[PDB]
């Protein structure tokens, strides 16, 4: 009966963690895009 | 007097009366560009560092 109650927190916590990873990932990819664009035409 | 007279002769063989329009500006622009590119990199890295830092801590 209480299993459901306890499961929910792990789902929400995990979901929150995933959301945080999304912010880091989109930020790192923007950094790599910027360095690619700037370095491509240094010649 | 010997040294000064010799120096005047040397100048009499090296003087042309023109402004000498060589210079070294381009390579200096290129190097400055590269330094600010590295600075950009350092800024973005610090920002990623802090967001990872705040996620690891709950």
């Amino acid at each position: 009966s209480e299993e459901r109650r306890e499961i929910a927190e792990v789902n929400k916590k995990l979901k929150q963690k995933n959301q945080q990873l999304k912010q880091i990932m989109d930020q790192l990819r923007n950094l790599i895009w910027d360095i690619n664009a700037m370095l491509a035409m240094r010649n | 007097e010997a040294e000064l007279s010799a120096q005047i002769r040397y100048l009499t063989q090296v003087a042309t009366g023109q402004p000498h329009e060589g210079s070294s500006y381009s390579s200096r622009k290129d190097c400055q560009m590269a330094l600010k590119r590295v600075d950009y990199a350092r800024l973005k890295l610090s920002d990623v560092a802090r967001t990872c830092e705040q996620m690891l801590e709950n």
